[PDB]
């Protein structure tokens, strides 16, 4: 802070700055070379030979004017100083001068108040008004200087200061671990410092300015800090000659007003902002530590490309936008993109606040001919596609860019009829300022989402002009923007996989309001339904004409597609908007009531045929090649996702006739088309992996929850060995991932678990063959017949049986004996390995356990047995 | 002077029609004997055709707030906008509901408007909301002002 | 996700292990939070004076004319600045700085003596001068006017300086406040005004909700207080206080502009918004009462929720008090026909209901307390209304009818204060003395209730309310003491001027049965406060024999009563009955008064007890 | 997700992402996406190739591939906390907390509410006390 | 000077145009004014 004991303050600007500040760069002026790179920085000028000049000048022209002649250069007094001042004050913002330079033009200035450790300087010289104003800005600089000098002194202790209090801190905690044992009680209330986040740690370890000994502080660390503050108000002035440059200028400026009436607004706010600064320097320092930030060496070169990247995007703000303006501010974005500071300190972004310079930009661009199409679509996109990462980085970012939602929401129209250009839109940028932010959704206003609301309304009531005039069919409403409104309500509504009840109940009220956004269908007064719609969707994907315009997808839309998307976004939607089972339980009116507006909204017949509906199937033909359909021009899984989520949400499956018809409908038929795809060529296919997905997403894991409900099931024995087998044929496929493959484990065992032991015969006698193989898909089947057997042993054992349930009929036991023997010859002639020998123990015990001790090895074999049916790999 | 809305006292819910574009004053109206149902009767006819206001007549016996009302279904009032209302037939003596049941008529997201003997439960209560935007919640009814009633139950407007 | 923000902070990372340019710019930020912008220094007041200083005023060399000093020339650089027309009035950092820094030092700032007192005043009026001999008032109502009714920094600013010029009702800011509005008849300042107001916010029981579901929930507010409830209670509250500092002092010719202004082509009723606005809060306190009546503790965010909205309406209800004091006949009758009768019935369910509910509660003592003095204002409101009227007057009978719309709430209310009222009495009775034969204090569950049910004149009901009011002990002992400083002290203080009003009506509604009956319900409060309701008759301003109610004093009755007194009293009676002429009878008596008035002082510095 | 990845394995995707460079969207393809993944150590298959690159031209930025790689491995980040979790307190190695500090540790840090622990433990009596660390913390979680 | 929005509709040919006056008018300070504008206009500095 101070550049001796004497705690007096040094000239402002001498002293060594390490802050970082923009490279110089000039490029020569030669119009013989043929280079054009020359065309980047300013051109060359010799600084040197520059500041001598302005030195020698300004010094004779204070010797001139101490005489008051009536000879000035120029003619005025004005014509005289004003240049030579500008150019001074240019030079000294450009930081040429250094060290005897900045003394000698300080001296000039004030050879009272400057010096080193019948004169009279410029402040003092009964100057014009605009001389005046220059003089303020020079003092400006000078302030500027002080303050960048403090924030440098306080960063230099704050280091060492740190290091010692992190030190002390690891002190305290090895103490605390080493009389843990002793203490008990009290090492929660030590531990609580070491449990709360960084910012509070280091709030209260500086929390003992005024008492509060409630400070794991040490003394020695609070007098060096008491110390380095009580310099730092020295330094700053809040506690015989001027002496000081704060002192000086506010003597200056009040000398100033008293002495003239100053007829030039801005000269006299530019003196009452000089004086409010030096009787204000501890507001100095409360503007500036927020945008002060500290990094390492090594990330040195790279916040300084950073920070020219950034500077030439504030630059261009100052021209009007233009083809080569957009190219620049495009590339200036991606190298932002690309630096890794971007992501290592969002902090550091936030500080530099270029979130607000690039949401300037898309502001101007929108402004300019907001009421014609937008000029500049790619820098929108641009813009958005920035701000959206921008949100990505970091929470406290996302918080940032929330408060810009209404602007964004007003701007939703933007792109989002346009392909292609998804996540770079403004409804894109406010999904993602919201998006999986418990705060952020719920500080979500009932204005912003009646807008979305409204927005989607008139979707729904009015065709899309763009695509019309493309030339795309004009049917009477808007779904490829109704189905991103309703994306933009998803993320609102649902949050970190919960969903938020008060935007959800405000999101079916508004939706009741208004039904026309619910579609054609779903209005009523003539409206088809749901299954309607998407088998006619079905019909338009199927028929080219009603699909494509009709003058890489590009410009293609697939309108049939479109339209089940938006359908689907819209089931999604409103069963992320239903209530929760337990608020159900509890009574509230309020879920009772959303409850039955939805269950009257969507019927479940509805819901049941869609899923009902059947998918195209990749197929093989000639010249061994598969035809696959096109995933974006046809019915998804996906869109079935949406019908499940909804069924289970709302409707849910409570009883068993309900479950096994929903199974005999829509779930095996998918479960069928998925085990028939398992062949080598067809895994690989857009159908077999979007088809994995959606099972293992949505039907499994709802079997698995619905599973009690298999408990008395004697009767649809065939529908649920059916479901077995096509489980098990699905399971042993090949091209799944850890997580599906561990959801159908889950789902199988559960089945199993519930349902009776009499009726797996059938899985029983395909996993006999199968187990003894002992291969990486063998423990699955393994843990199943473990639990199988440990459950259901009185099955066999006892010559009575369980109960009801009955006994085995011999070629049950004849699978068991084959089974048990089978995997003790296969463990007995494998190698040894840890897990699978771990997990074929407790089934070989389960199994000799449930097989009865004198059980008769049929000699004669069961009734000719039929394994005609079964092959090798085949199966079939 | 206008005259405000005060509990015990008998009206009439008048409603205007431009059908075959020519307005018709409509008194909704309910037997309670035999049919619960309501229905509309005319009266821009009177010159012509009497109307039967003895089952256009309504009571307000009570008018309690959202939050008394709630408080109420858990375990000489003025008429205020935001009150829920209980208007009784004067004839049947039975109070006007939103019905379970609708007819059916493409309105699938609506019900029926009719009449029932118990007050249990918060289909009987109606809640009155300004016509314009010069009347505001929580100020007194005026006789010769327009209001809109919301079913409790069924968060539905008299359409 | 509470669970989810647990495992968070199991798995947090310390600073020792946090590198150390993260653990250096997370230090900058505490340190500014913390340090930096928590250091305060006093210089307003010294750059203010060296701002108005001139230089060299004789030494000027010009002799042309006086120039304006740098504060004056500020001034009129900010009066330019909101004098020029646009479309948005734009935040100036220097005007917040300087608007900030001129506010700050016109109010300079136990027992306080009379001369001290008049320093105190005679400073401030100069402070206040320093800045109104040079255009701060109409600069002042510029801003204002300039913003166009839209709430931000700079209104916040404009209300500050305004009230800090206006404060102790300065009659001359007045007057050239009142000067510079009727010559440039300013319709768009009132506009303004009714904008700001408005706007100004109120309780938001959804916000209070969705917060409360965000801290449930596990994840800490990293930001300060949810302010999203009562958004600007300082900003209301400012605003509120600067339309009351305009009728300070009962300046009539305010009092009158703000309901209208007759020589402008449009006029807004400052009054009727006034009402509007508190309507609107009342409602919001009713409905987070309502929030918070099912459960049986008020967490803090309630609280203090609470407390913001209570100084919120009692702001409100002394701007209103300040409108109808005079009197000003035309604001009492705008008020009596506006919806002040419903704003004060709700009020008046809150306090009766609240009351009962924080009493039992030993941690909402200061929410209690807080609640009671703003029915205390707003029963001084509810008497200022009553100023000036006659026997069998209108808003006598408008407000005997808000009484009994309100009946259960007044009667709940009057039992509350019978209730706690009858304590003293009901301690100092020797019945309960011979329970506590030494002066610690302390005296038993059983033993208080069982002297409360010896002294009869508290029921049952009340006897239990009482026991559940009482303050628990480890050893169920209770400090009488502790418990009658913190009951019945709240009463003899808020009470008064319940009976006050009470016997007001009753005096100017001689045949009113429905107000007798309250009369009865409230026998004992008017018989406990019959020794300190003073009562006295005057010739009012209206040309009417008005009846003035005040209070008296124990002390001043004791010191009345001792003997010396009662000796001075003696010789001026026959002084005045004999020998002193009825011309100058009352000059006489006022001097004997201002000579007992010394004596009584006297007597109380020489009696010791 | 707060700035879940460190400035040290940040900077060493950097490398990777920049080994071949060319203006970032240039020489960085799909068969570039397994190649670095191989090189940081990491197999994962050509479907798990194909998965990403079809969510994702073919030409993949850096935004664009440190936002799928962030995504990706935020996982298994809780293996040092565990670690840290039973070495801090209960050193006799049964690796069960006690009731008292049960309640110690739910005395929030951060939201001061209490006997909210006991509330938990009588929820949770057949759990108590005899309370494993990680079983505990899925348990208690979702 | 006052409407950024005319400023766009000036293009090569008015330029040229004006330049043209300049050529064909002698020396005129106000041309050098218009240019000026058209230069920059409201602190934004046009390109083309
Ligand atoms: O005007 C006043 N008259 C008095 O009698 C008096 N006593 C104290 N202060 C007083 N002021």
């Amino acid at each position: 802070l101070f550049p001796d004991e004497n705690k007096k303050h040094g000239l402002p600007g001498i002293g060594l700055s390490t802050s970082l500040r923009p490279r110089m760069q000039f490029s020569s002026p030669s119009f013989v070379s043929i280079s054009n790179e020359c065309y980047q920085y300013s051109p060359e000028f010799p600084l040197d030979i520059l500041k001598s000049k302005t030195i020698q000048m300004l010094t004779e022209a204070v010797k001139e004017g101490s005489l008051h002649a009536r000879d000035p250069v120029g003619g005025t007094t004005e014509f005289l100083f004003v240049p030579l001042i500008k150019l001074f004050y240019t030079l000294l913002i450009m930081g040429i001068f250094h060290n005897e330079d900045l003394k000698h033009i300080l001296q000039l200035i004030e050879p009272s108040v400057f010096k080193e450790a019948p004169k009279e300087g410029l402040l003092q010289m009964k100057l014009p008004e605009p001389v005046k104003l220059q003089m303020c800005l020079l003092l400006q600089y000078l302030c500027d200087c002080q303050v960048r000098h403090r924030i440098e002194a306080i960063v230099a202790f704050s280091d060492d200061f740190v290091a010692k209090l992190q030190d002390n801190q690891r002190f305290r905690y090895n103490e605390v671990m080493q009389a843990l044992n002793m203490s008990a009680a009290l090492t929660a209330r030590k531990t609580k410092e070491f449990r709360s986040p960084p910012q509070e740690q280091i709030n209260m370890l500086l929390n003992f300015k005024d008492d509060k000994s409630e400070c794991p502080c040490p003394e020695e660390i609070r007098d060096q800090l008491l110390d380095f503050h009580e310099d730092l108000m020295t330094h700053c002035g809040i506690e015989k000659k001027s002496s000081t440059l704060q002192q000086l200028i506010s003597e200056t400026m009040v000398r100033w007003a008293q002495e003239s009436v100053i007829e030039d607004p801005e000269l006299v706010r530019a003196m009452f902002v000089l004086l409010h600064r030096q009787y204000d320097g501890i507001g100095g320092l409360v503007r500036a530590l927020p945008k002060t930030y500290t990094i390492n060496g090594v990330s040195v070169e790279d916040t300084i490309n950073l920070l020219a990247s950034l500077g030439q995007i504030r630059s261009l703000l100052s021209v009007r936008m233009g083809k080569e303006e957009e190219k620049l501010m495009i590339r200036g974005l991606g190298d932002i993109m690309n630096n890794k500071v971007f992501y290592q300190h969002p902090n550091l972004m936030r500080a530099l606040g270029m979130h607000e310079t690039v949401m300037e930009v898309m502001v101007n661009v929108l402004g300019g001919g907001e009421s014609k199409e937008i000029t500049f679509p790619k820098m929108v996109a641009n813009c958005c596609r920035f701000l959206c990462y921008f949100c990505r980085i970091s929470r406290q970012n996302q918080k940032a860019m929330f408060d810009h939602l209404s602007y964004l929401l007003e701007n939703s129209s933007v792109g989002l009829a346009s392909p292609a250009m998804r996540g770079s839109t403004p409804l894109d940028v406010a999904a993602a300022s919201v998006m999986d932010n418990n705060e952020l959704a719920l500080a979500l206003r009932e204005p912003d989402l009646e807008k979305v609301v409204r927005y989607l309304a008139g979707c729904g009531l009015q065709s899309c002009q763009m695509l019309v005039s493309k030339g795309y069919p004009d049917i009477g409403w808007n779904p490829v923007e109704g189905e991103r409104y309703l994306d933009f309500l998803r993320f609102a509504v649902f949050c970190n996989g919960e969903s938020v009840e008060e935007n959800a109940n405000v999101v079916v009220r508004l939706l009741i309001r208004r039904p026309e956004c619910f579609g054609p269908a779903l209005r009523g007064e003539g409206g088809n339904g749901l299954l309607a719609a998407m088998e006619e969707a079905i019909k338009i994907a199927e028929d080219p004409s009603r699909d494509g315009p009709s003058p890489e997808e590009d410009d293609t839309i697939h309108m049939g597609n479109a339209i089940m998307t938006f359908y689907s976004a819209l089931i999604d939607l409103l069963g992320r908007c239903a209530p929760e089972m337990h608020l159900i339980h509890a009574g509230k009116g309020e879920a009772i009531r959303i409850r039955s507006i939805l269950r009257s909204l969507i019927p479940l017949g509805d819901l049941v045929g869609v899923i009902s509906i059947a998918f195209q199937m990749p197929t093989i033909a000639k010249d061994g090649n598969v035809v696959e359909p096109d995933m974006s021009a046809g019915f998804c899984p996906d869109h079935k996702a949406a019908m499940v989520l909804f069924l289970d949400s709302v409707y849910g499956i409570e009883v068993q006739d309900f479950l096994l018809h929903l199974l005999e409908v829509g779930f095996l038929p998918d479960l069928r088309a998925a085990a028939s795809l398992d062949t080598a060529a067809l895994s690989a296919t857009d159908m077999a992996l979007a088809l994995n997905r959606y099972l293992c997403t949505a039907v499994l894991p709802l079997l698995t929850r619905c599973a009690p409900l298999f408990a008395g099931t004697e009767h649809h024995a065939s529908l649920i060995d059916s479901l077995l087998h096509t489980v098990y044929r699905l399971s042993k496929g090949c091209s799944l991932t850890k997580a599906q493959r561990d959801s159908i484990e889950v789902c199988l065992l559960s089945i199993c678990g519930q349902l009776r032991p009499s009726m797996m015969q059938h899985l029983l006698r395909r996993l006999v063959f199968d187990v003894p193989l002992l291969n990486e898909h063998a423990k699955m089947p393994l843990k199943l017949l473990t639990n199988h057997y440990e459950r259901c042993w009185k099955y066999y054992c006892l010559p009575g049986g369980w109960g009801n349930f009955g006994a085995a009929s011999e070629e049950e036991l004849h699978l068991s004996r084959k089974l048990f023997w089978g995997i003790f010859d296969a463990l007995s002639q494998k190698k040894y390995e840890q897990e699978l020998f771990k997990l074929a123990l407790p089934c070989l015990s389960a199994v000799a356990g449930a097989l009865p001790p004198d059980y008769m090895e049929s000699n004669y074999v069961s009734m000719m047995e039929k394994q005609s049916s079964m092959d090798s790999e085949g199966n079939f | 002077e206008i005259q405000f809305l005060r509990t015990d006292d008998e009206v009439v819910l008048q409603c205007t029609a431009t059908i075959h574009k020519e307005q018709q004053k409509l008194c909704l109206a309910a037997e309670g004997f035999g049919n619960r149902l309501c229905f509309l009767e005319s009266t821009s006819n009177s010159k012509n055709v009497p109307p039967d206001l003895s089952i256009c007549t309504f009571v307000l016996e009570q008018s309690l707030s959202v939050r008394a009302l709630q408080e109420m279904l858990a375990n000489h009032r003025t008429l205020l906008y935001g009150h829920a209302i209980l208007l009784r037939h004067s004839y049947s003596g039975m109070y006007l509901c939103c019905l379970s049941t609708s007819r059916s008529s493409t309105d699938k997201l609506a019900f029926d408007v009719g009449l029932q003997e118990d007050t249990t439960g918060e289909a009987c209560w109606w809640t009155i909301h300004p016509a314009s935007k010069q009347r505001s919640e929580g100020e007194k009814v005026r006789v010769g002002d327009d209001l809109i009633l919301v079913s409790v139950s069924s968060e539905r407007y008299l359409h | 996700q509470r669970k989810r923000a647990v495992v968070a902070c199991f798995r947090m990372a310390p600073l020792y292990n946090l590198p150390r340019h993260r653990a250096v710019n997370l230090f900058l930020q505490g340190y500014e939070k913390s340090w930096i912008e928590t250091e305060e220094h006093y210089f307003e007041d010294k750059l203010i004076e060296d701002l108005a200083k001139p230089g060299a005023e004789p030494p000027e060399e010009d002799e042309g004319t006086k120039r304006v000093d740098p504060l004056h020339q500020l001034i009129l650089l900010f009066s330019r600045t909101a004098l020029t027309e646009k479309c948005k009035l734009e935040e100036d950092f220097l005007y917040m700085a300087y608007a900030d820094i001129m506010a700050k030092s016109c109010h300079d700032e136990e027992v306080k003596s009379f001369e001290e007192k008049e320093m105190e005043k005679q400073k401030l009026l100069y402070q206040q001068a320093r800045l109104h001999d040079r255009g701060a008032a109409e600069m002042v109502l510029q801003t204002i006017s300039a913003s166009k009714g839209e709430t931000g920094p700079m209104v916040a600013a404009t209300l500050k300086l305004g009230i800090a010029i206006l404060n102790g009702g300065n009659s001359t800011v007045q007057q050239k406040m009142l000067d510079y509005l009727k010559e440039k008849k300013d319709v768009g300042f009132f506009q303004s005004l009714a904008g700001l107001m408005q706007s100004c916010s109120v309780l938001d029981l959804n916000a209070f909700e969705r917060q409360n579901k965000a801290e449930g929930l596990g994840m800490v507010t990293e930001e300060g207080s949810g302010e999203k409830v009562l958004q600007d209670d300082e900003f209301t509250c400012d605003l509120f206080r600067f339309l009351q500092l305009l009728c300070e002092g009962h300046n009539s010719d305010f009092q009158n502009y703000l309901r209208t202004q007759t020589g402008n082509n449009t006029t807004v009723n400052i009054i009727i918004s006034t009402v509007d606005y508190l309507l609107r809060v009342q409602e919001s306190i009713s409905d987070f009462y309502w929030y918070y009546s099912g459960k049986d503790v008020i967490d803090e965010q309630g609280q203090r929720n609470f407390s913001k909205a209570i100084q919120v309406a009692k702001q409100v209800f002394n701007t209103l008090t300040e409108y109808i004091q005079g009197p000003c006949t035309g604001n009492q009758q705008s008020l009596a026909h506006s919806r002040l009768w419903d704003a004060v019935v709700g009020f008046l369910h809150v306090f009766a209901h609240m009351q009962m509910k924080l009493s039992q509660d030993s941690s909402q003592i200061e929410l209690l307390k807080e609640l009671m003095d703003l029915q205390k204002d707003m029963v001084v409101m509810l008497l200022s209304m009553l100023e000036g009227n006659v026997v069998n007057g209108t808003i006598g009978k408008q407000m005997v009818d808000m009484l009994v719309e309100s009946s259960n709430n007044v009667e709940m209310i009057l039992k509350f204060f019978d209730m706690f009222l009858k304590l003293k009495d009901l301690t100092s009775s020797d019945t309960f003395k011979e329970y506590d034969p030494d002066g610690k204090g302390v005296i038993s569950k059983r033993d208080f209730h069982k002297a409360m049910e010896s002294h009869k004149h508290y029921t049952q009901s009340e006897t239990e309310f009482l026991l559940s009011c009482a303050e628990t002990d480890e050893n169920e002992t209770l400090d009488y003491e502790e418990f009658v400083k913190r009951f019945h002290e709240p009463a003899k203080d808020i009470g008064f001027n319940v009976a006050v009003l009470l016997t007001n009506l009753s005096e100017h509604m001689p045949n009113d049965t429905r107000l007798q009956t309250f009369l009865e319900l409230a026998e004992s409060v008017l018989n406990y406060f019959q020794p300190f309701l003073g009562r006295i008759e005057i010739m009012g301003s209206a040309k009417r024999i008005e009846r003035v109610y005040f209070e008296i004093s124990e002390s001043s009755r004791t010191q009345w009563e001792k003997p010396q007194v009662k000796e001075s009293k003696r010789q001026f009676i026959f002084d005045v009955v004999n020998e002193g002429g009825e011309k100058e009878k009352m000059e006489l008596f006022v001097n004997f008064c201002e000579d007992t008035i010394f004596e009584m002082q006297l007597a109380a510095q020489i009696s010791e007890s | 997700m707060a700035d879940q990845l460190t400035e040290e394995q940040i900077a060493e995707f950097k490398e990777a992402f920049s080994l071949f460079d060319k203006d970032g969207d240039g020489t960085i393809t799909t068969k570039e996406l397994g190649t670095v993944m191989r090189s940081l150590g990491q197999n994962p298959t050509e479907a798990e190739l194909q998965d990403m690159i079809n969510e994702v031209n073919g030409t993949i930025d850096f935004p664009e591939f440190l936002t799928m790689m962030a995504r990706k491995m935020k996982d298994t980040d809780s293996e040092e906390e565990i670690r840290e979790a039973f070495r801090v307190f209960d050193k006799d190695g049964n690796g069960y907390i006690s009731a008292a500090e049960l309640r110690h540790v739910m005395t929030n840090l951060g939201e001061k509410l209490t006997d909210e622990e006991v509330d938990e433990m009588i929820r949770e009596a057949d759990i108590d006390g005899q309370v494993n660390y990680e079983e505990f913390v899925q348990m208690m979680t979702a | 000077v006052e409407s950024p929005e005319a400023l766009n509709i000036i293009k090569e040919g008015h330029i040229k145009s004006i330049i043209s006056l300049l050529d064909k008018h002698g020396r005129n300070h106000k041309v050098l004014d218009v240019l000026c504008s058209l230069c920059v206009c409201h602190g934004v500095a046009v390109r083309s």
